[PDB]
């Protein structure tokens, strides 16, 4: 009874967050492209400093 | 130095696992939700009750 | 009974989506700077091109 209740408590949350995989895919793609640009700017900054 | 790509990847792992679990047990959970209350009463325990 | 069941089905989702506030504040701050830079670039382009 308690385990069934706990499953029926978690399952709605699992269904609610499962649809976010695509929004997360576009979010990570933009964020990783942004991190590549951050790394490039840090490298070019450190290169010119000397 | 946000370093949030890892957090977004952990959210993806949890969300893809939630989607995979939904495909694996959705039929079982949907068949369980209309009669969950029966689990509180076991056949021998009904006499002791 | 059906409305109480529907309400208790909404409660899991209501909490999970209410937790989305802080991640969106950082997204809003970043996206606001992007618009500022887009308008600066458009303005500077228009003034030079004139």
């Amino acid at each position: 009874w308690q385990s069934a209740r706990e499953l029926l408590r978690d399952w709605p949350s699992q269904r609610h967050l499962a649809d976010r995989v695509q929004p997360l895919r576009m979010r990570l793609s933009e964020l990783e492209q942004r991190l590549n640009n951050q790394q490039n700017a840090e490298r070019l900054l450190s290169e010119f400093c000397k | 130095l946000i370093d949030r790509v890892e957090e977004v990847r952990e959210e993806m792992d949890e969300a893809q696992e939630a989607a995979r679990f939904l495909q694996q047990h959705g039929s079982a959970l949907t068949k369980l939700e209309p009669m969950v209350a029966v689990l509180q009463s076991d056949p021998q325990q009904h006499e002791q009750l």
